[PDB]
């Protein structure tokens, strides 16, 4: 019971919340909540509401692209026209909850429609009908909400005359004692799989705890724009803990240790840049293990040396490096010959980064957002291994004379392929398939809600109900109701549908609105692999350059620093031509002035497949005229001697 | 001069992959460093290299010079650099919107010329692939990422054929067919996708270009008899080592299976060789005079 | 003497240049056939096996699939029949007095990579099925040679078939299965429940007499006329399952049409143990042998249902195939002989 | 078993553009390594020998000898090492799933013409060791490419050299053939009595023969016993190696033309001679059991059995030589 999202650990601060939310909606007044974006202001309302006798909620998710309709319809399936509206309840009354008011638009005037109706509707008790014109009084029905702050871009600043109705109360980060309560409560329930190590739940609780505090303190948002952190990637390090322990085989606390460090590199360290960071991330790893868990036998915690994964076997255990590079090679083989075929080089960035696209691809609701240079191999890595995991890749063709009709067809075929073929599919965005911001918005539905309303309406909402009835009773289930089978749509789609954004140019200002959206920060998985370092463009070119011949002349090692060998040291002609190739690139994207943006390595590989076919004609021109005047020099030997005996 | 086969084969490779988008004192400033790094990893390599000299064949510049090509080296060194692009779409960046009838011209009636604001643009570009004509596309700022996969070369290979996917039908690939993408912005906004997979070679002229231009007008001008009689001895010299190499295949033809008089012109071939290196060695350096001697005029030109 | 157990090791193993893909077992005499990766179709002599008895390069591409069978008539020779990812079948005569292949003729019709083969005979008239990445399951026939029934079964691309005198079953890589009437091309029933493309599939043969076999002995006098009962398939979700085929519409004389109620095939028993791709199977008597890219082999048993030995690090790289002698044949002896065949250059034989 | 044979008509004749110089096996496919006098390497199989499966020109002159290995160490891959007269010993490695050859590297640092190689490997090491005719013997690594050692054992050109353990025996110009450890570098004994250069010098290795069986504990805790040399003078000499001078066993004769190459299978002896025949010679009797008459037309330079001793190499019945004839006969089962 911890992948379940209502379940909220009673805390001092959560029943505070609560009771002062109880006074204020038994009070007749609005609520607006707002705070950081991880903050809780969700969860506590929802359990605040949920929990009530006397109140029942209405799930309302603002976007950009929100009317009066969309409130008008939502409240008329929790309410009766007898004026007078009333809940259908005749005791308890009906609250009706938004999800951050911030983010409806402005017109071309600066006025939001639905901060304006909400205010005219809990001011005046009632509103206008439109298509027919009289007062629909309202008695009881209540209006909450919650906002991230107007700061940050996506969060318009909003007017007064509309919060002046509704109280504010801003919900602050929880403090040290109290994140470290609410994760020994989940450790201990996680740890109840284990029971031998049930001694060890406050130390790791306390570890991620303060993790997660010098994570915040150290990656500020000055260093990137996407350094935030919050009680939300504890409480996803706590679901991967608890999903690697129960797929997995029987633990040691070794074992523990490293499954926990690695879950702390997959989520606090994949937004990480710069080199540096890093590493600096890796002596924190370090420093909380040994402060909260002093244990000995430890190996090495850098980012390349924990593998776990569950190719190699039926349960989710730390694999041997070599036996997963093999078994990566030949599944890559047959991928190659079934499928598209690209000339791939194998190294260890690559199967690290096959290993968290693994990782994220067998969650529930689990999506990416892969961050990189061009070239870098995003698209084919996660096409290989939605390929590994059995779901079905959909590119959306989407081309310059291309508008909002193709790119939703696409989205209503990928969805109903979903709901009622029952396929899983792995829908692969690049920042090229958007091409104006209603995609954006449309991602922004799809991503934070498990579903896009306005794509069925009206008859297409009449055939998708058909649909959904045909494959409940083809199922064997009975649902009645218009929400059960709603539920049961939005939870296949959410269970058969994973979004992969490949975003190539993160200094792009339309990259930089894919990045700081609230829908895709929040629910994907960054995964900054970025450009290739020295280690894995080394290990390409020795890949690369060993099946040409090259050794053939004599060669002294040189004398050269210990900083300027990225290889292994220089023993032969062809660590040197590799120390040489790798050096000019580094040169060439330093005086072609790339700036901080990523560095692609697609001239480095050009380079080295041109080297490699140049070298091998001239090695082999150079053979011929070698043997030809050898030859020539033998037969002029040979009449020489026969014309000195004769 | 094979101690310097790796040396030259890796100013050769990058020369191509990396020096295409380069104006001339960008390509001499990483030459210096791809020198400098070549001599400090202790690889050897060709003291007086050229690309022209190296990878450009006499008979290729000749066709390319025939075919509308300017006489500056500048543009030869582009023009190997675009035709030497095998495994990628090179990417011509021609302002003066010079190239589409060069390359027409060599390639002949095979060249179809495509569009990016055509109306029946992939249906016309799948029926060249088919039947695997030389592809021009202008306007290459406006690239369609419909041809996505002719760009990545991803293809599938059903047994005994070659297959693209374009658009929602699937169409063969012919081993003849070539794509060449033509743009004329040096302003404009080459998608990162394309760019990074393209050999992106810039036709354009500089101050640089503007420098080497003035020397050029002033040596074909000022003094014709220089140029004159160096591009005499090159093709003398050219023409002097095919014949000599004929006889050499020829005279060991012979000795396998008159020979004195085969001697006699093969020794004859050699003191001519020997007598063109000769009077050559006293021609560069009154060129590199020439040079020394000119260069006030160019910086009072930029 | 169908009890029989390979050893905890191999008897004699055999060096290949390149990948092994199929491996059959000549039915009269202990001669092993291996079909590399290259194509080049390989006999061993089993207790000589340092050099090749005899070898061949047929096709100019990888095999991927390979089956022989010994003519019965009513003169008598072993017809090796391979097929390759260079889109044509090529059938073979195995001739002894040279001890060298005899190559008789080749098929031609696909036009894309052929993945499985099985050839059989009904009475005197022997048949060669293939299926392809084309999705056609064509049939041909060994004396004309020309091609007589062809079908498309499946959306996406058949992977493995079997045969059984009229009736074709036939898994593909869109996760289904499906039983096909061969003489008129009705397919007569699907099956689901595979999350991942099938790797191989056969019919479960019946025993004449056994102590207890629960698997391969009929129901009733209907599944007795029907001549089979169940079937087993291994996919690469590594799970090995058990099916039942469910009974059509039958008339005397007349072709067989699905039944529309009971047109299904039903889980009986799943298999799970498989740490990879389960790439072959095979049954002999009482006892299921598998083998997955955990460059294992594994002998599960019908009578219950889990694994008895397990052969782990039987190969460097993985393990593609296996061959044990047809148990259910009269003239087909089951000699105590398993074959193995893996990626890494090798095949591994267990006798005695 | 190692009683094999060889029938007395040939199985396989592969036909080469020019004469064969040096003839290698595959230690576990049909595949031979013939090389010929232009440098090129012809790899040929067993069962289809009309084309030649691959062919590569390694160098520029005739090739003086070569020698093959299967690596156990990291994948398993079969090194190839050929020296020619260009004073260089390139190394090659055979990849089976394309069947053909890869160059790694030249290993050069001799200033006169090479005459063998020999490959053998350590626990986790390969090594190279060739012989020149300026008087040296140098001690190469597979990997690094550098020069591990650099000992002159005799005056004169060396012709024929083996490596066993850390000691090494070379037969020179000179008749005195002379045993040096590997490491250390320093010769120990030291052996005269051939009227003529010494064209094949290598060791006997033990194997469960006459001089195959060790004679004493301290010999057998040595682990070398005797060495077969084969000089010019047109016979074939046994050795002793004490534990200061070797010393002679046995004396084979009946070879009309200088002895170019010996080899050793178990308990009988083959070897190949200028005079156009092959002899199979007993170790124990040291009588010739059966002898080939015209198996080629030109002289017989190179015969290649398979390793015996080796528990990795699988000791099969296959026996190729290498004539003068352009053309390699193939002794098959
Ligand atoms: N008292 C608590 N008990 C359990 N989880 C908490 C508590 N406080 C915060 N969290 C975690 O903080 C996260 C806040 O998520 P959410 O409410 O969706 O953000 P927002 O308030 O911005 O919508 C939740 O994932 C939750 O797991
Ligand atoms: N070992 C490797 N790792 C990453 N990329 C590689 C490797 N080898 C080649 N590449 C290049 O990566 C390209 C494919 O990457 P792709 O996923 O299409 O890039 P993008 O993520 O920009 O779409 C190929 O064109 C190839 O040139
Ligand atoms: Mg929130």
């Amino acid at each position: 019971e911890v992948m379940r999202p209502d379940i909220v650990i009673p805390t001092i601060d959560t029943i505070k919340h609560e009771k002062i939310f109880y006074d204020l909606l038994n009070s007749k007044r609005g609520i607006i909540l707002c705070g950081p974006p991880g903050s809780g202001k969700t969860m506590i309302m929802n359990n605040a509401l949920r929990n009530s006798s006397l109140y029942d909620v209405v799930g309302i998710n603002f976007s950009k692209d929100t009317t009066t309709e969309h409130i008008l319809s939502a409240l008329h399936r929790h309410t009766n026209y007898v004026l007078t509206l009333l809940p259908k309840s005749d005791i308890k009354n009906l609250v009706l909850f938004c999800d951050e008011i911030n983010l409806p638009k402005l017109d071309k005037y600066g006025s939001q429609n639905v901060v304006l109706f909400l205010r005219q509707l809990m001011e005046k008790q009632g509103f206008w009908k439109t298509p027919e014109n009289k007062w629909v009084t309202i008695e009881r029905i209540h209006i909450v909400g919650a906002c991230n702050p107007p700061t940050d871009p996506g969060r318009i600043p909003m007017s007064e005359r509309f919060t002046r109705h509704a109280a504010i109360l801003y919900l602050g980060y929880p403090s040290g004692k109290s994140l470290s309560q609410i994760y020994e409560i989940y450790y201990k329930a996680i740890f109840k799989l284990v029971p031998e190590f049930r001694s060890y739940t406050e130390p790791f609780a306390r570890a991620s705890v303060h993790l997660y505090n010098e994570c915040k303190a150290r990656y500020s948002t000055g260093l990137q724009s996407h350094y935030l952190f919050s009680p939300r990637e504890l409480t996803r390090l706590v679901r991967g803990v608890y999903t690697a322990i129960n797929t997995g085989p029987r633990q040691t606390l070794r074992s523990l240790i490293r499954l926990w460090a690695y879950e702390a590199w997959r989520i606090f360290a994949d937004r990480l840049v710069g080199v540096k960071e890093k590493n600096s991330f890796e002596q924190l790893l370090y420093e909380t293990v040994d402060k909260y868990l002093p244990n000995q036998d430890l190996g090495n915690i850098s980012s390349t040396s924990l593998l776990f994964s569950g190719l190699l076997s039926l349960d989710f255990k730390e694999v041997n490096k070599t036996d997963l590079v093999n078994f990566i090679e030949e599944r890559f083989k047959t991928f190659c010959d079934e499928e598209l075929e690209v000339p791939m080089v194998i190294h260890e960035s690559m199967v690290d980064h096959i290993l968290r696209i693994d990782r994220a691809l067998k969650q529930v609701q689990g999506h990416m957002m892969l961050i990189g240079a061009s070239r870098t191999g995003k698209t084919i890595l996660t096409r290989f291994v939605a390929w590994l995991n059995g779901l079905k890749i959909v590119q959306p063709k989407i081309h310059r004379h291309s508008n909002l009709s193709d790119f939703d067809m696409i989205l209503k075929k990928a969805i109903s392929d979903c709901s009622l073929k029952e396929s899983r599919t792995c829908l692969i965005i690049d920042e090229s398939n958007i091409l104006e911001t209603a995609f954006l918005e449309r991602m922004n539905t799809l991503l934070a809600n498990a579903d896009i309303p306005d794509l069925f309406q009206g008859e297409e909402y009449d055939k998708l109900l058909n649909n959904l009835r045909n494959k409940t009773r083809s199922l064997g289930l009975l649902l009645d109701t218009e929400q059960e089978l709603y539920d049961w749509f939005v939870g296949e789609i959410a269970k058969n549908l994973h979004v992969v954004f490949t975003i190539c140019d993160p200094t792009n200002n339309k990259s930089s609105a894919m990045i700081s959206s609230p829908a895709l920060f929040n629910r994907c998985i960054i995964n900054w692999m970025g450009d290739w370092d020295t280690k894995t463009m080394s290990q390409v070119a020795n890949n690369m350059v060993d099946v040409v011949p090259m050794e053939f002349t004599d060669f002294i090692v040189p004398e050269v620093n210990k900083e300027l060998v990225f290889t292994e040291p220089i023993q032969t002609i062809r660590d040197a031509v590799v120390n040489i190739l790798i050096h000019f690139d580094r040169n060439f994207y330093q005086k072609m002035k790339v700036g901080v943006n990523p560095r692609s390595p697609g001239y480095f590989i050009d380079g080295l497949r041109a080297l490699v076919k140049l070298v091998t004609a001239k090695y082999q021109d150079l053979q011929e005229n070698q043997r030809f005047v050898n030859v020539g020099l033998e037969k002029l030997n040979e009449s020489v001697l026969k014309v000195n005996e004769l | 001069t094979s101690q310097e086969l790796i040396g030259n084969c890796i100013i050769s490779s990058i020369y191509e992959t990396y020096f295409g988008h380069l104006n001339e004192r960008e390509r001499g400033d990483m030459l210096v460093i791809l020198k400098r790094l070549l001599g400090k990893f202790a690889v050897k390599y060709d003291v007086n290299y050229r690309f022209i000299d190296y990878l450009v064949t006499l008979d290729e510049k000749m066709k390319w010079l025939e075919c509308g090509l300017d006489k500056n080296d500048y543009f030869l060194e582009n023009m190997s650099i675009v035709m030497n692009s095998q495994d990628a779409v090179p990417f011509l960046l021609d302002p003066s919107s010079h190239m589409i009838t060069v390359i027409s011209n060599y390639y002949g009636n095979k060249t179809v010329l495509l569009s990016f604001l055509e109306e029946g643009f992939v249906k016309r570009l799948e029926n060249a692939v088919r039947f695997g004509s030389v592809v021009i596309i202008q306007d290459g700022e406006f690239f369609d990422p419909i041809i996505s996969r002719l760009i990545s070369r991803e293809f599938n290979h059903a047994g005994n054929r070659v297959t693209v996917e374009i658009g929602d039908h699937e169409v063969d690939v012919s081993g003849d067919f070539k794509l060449f993408i033509h743009s004329c912005d040096p302003s404009g906004d080459i998608p990162i996708f394309l760019r990074s997979r393209v050999r992106l070679v810039h036709f354009v002229t500089n101050k640089e270009s503007i420098e080497t231009r003035i020397f050029d007008i002033t040596l074909t001008e000022e003094n014709a008899e220089m140029q004159r009689k160096r591009e005499d001895l090159i093709k003398l010299n050219t023409e002097y080592r095919l014949k000599l190499k004929n006889l050499e295949k020829r005279l060991l033809e012979e000795l396998n299976n008159e020979l004195m008089v085969t001697l006699n012109n093969l020794k004859k071939e050699a003191m001519n060789i020997e007598k063109k290196l000769s009077e050559s060695e006293e021609f560069f350096p009154q060129f590199d005079n020439l040079v020394e001697e000119y260069s006030i005029i160019g910086k009072h030109s930029v | 003497v169908l009890k029989w157990i390979p050893r905890n090791l191999p008897s004699c193993l055999i060096n290949v240049e390149s990948s092994v893909t199929s491996v059959k077992l000549h039915p009269n005499l202990p001669i092993v056939f291996v079909a590399t990766d290259h194509g080049k179709l390989y006999a061993f002599d089993l207790f000589n096996y340092t050099i090749p008895l005899a070898s061949l390069q047929s096709h100019t591409k990888a095999i991927t699939s390979m089956d022989v069978l010994f003519t019965n008539y009513t003169k008598n020779y072993l017809v090796i029949v391979t097929a390759s990812k260079d889109l044509q079948i090529h059938v073979f005569k195995w001739v002894s007095e040279e001890c060298k292949f005899q190559q008789i003729r080749s098929l031609l019709g696909h036009e894309h990579i052929v993945s499985a083969v099985k050839i059989w005979q009904k009475n005197n008239d022997v048949h060669i099925a293939s299926c392809s990445r084309d999705q056609t399951v064509k049939i041909w026939d060994f004396h004309n040679g020309w091609s007589l029934k062809t079908f498309q079964p499946h959306s996406q691309w058949v992977r493995s078939i079997d045969v059984l005198g009229d009736y074709i079953i036939s898994g593909s890589h869109d996760t289904t299965l499906r039983l096909t009437h061969w003489p008129s091309g009705n397919g007569l029933s699907v099956g689901t429940g595979h999350e991942f493309p099938i790797e191989k599939v056969k019919f479960i043969h019946f025993i004449e007499d056994s102590p207890e076999i629960r698997f391969r002995t009929p129901s009733t006098d209907r599944y007795k006329n029907w001549g089979m009962q169940y079937c087993v398939s291994a996919s690469r979700d590594r799970t090995i399952k058990i099916w039942e085929i469910p009974l059509p519409t039958l008339m005397a004389h007349r072709a067989p049409i699905p039944n529309p109620t009971d047109s299904n095939f039903r889980c009986v028993l799943t298999l799970k143990g498989h740490l990879s791709w389960v790439r072959d199977i095979s049954i002999r008597g009482q006892y299921l042998f598998s083998c997955a890219d955990d460059k294992s082999v594994r002998c599960w048993d019908l009578n219950t249902g889990q694994c008895l030995h397990v052969w782990e690090k039987l190969h460097t790289g993985f393990v593609n195939c296996l061959d044990l002698d047809v148990d259910f044949d009269s003239n087909v002896t089951p000699r105590q002989m398993m074959v193995t065949g893996g990626l890494d250059c090798k095949s591994n034989v267990f006798m005695r």
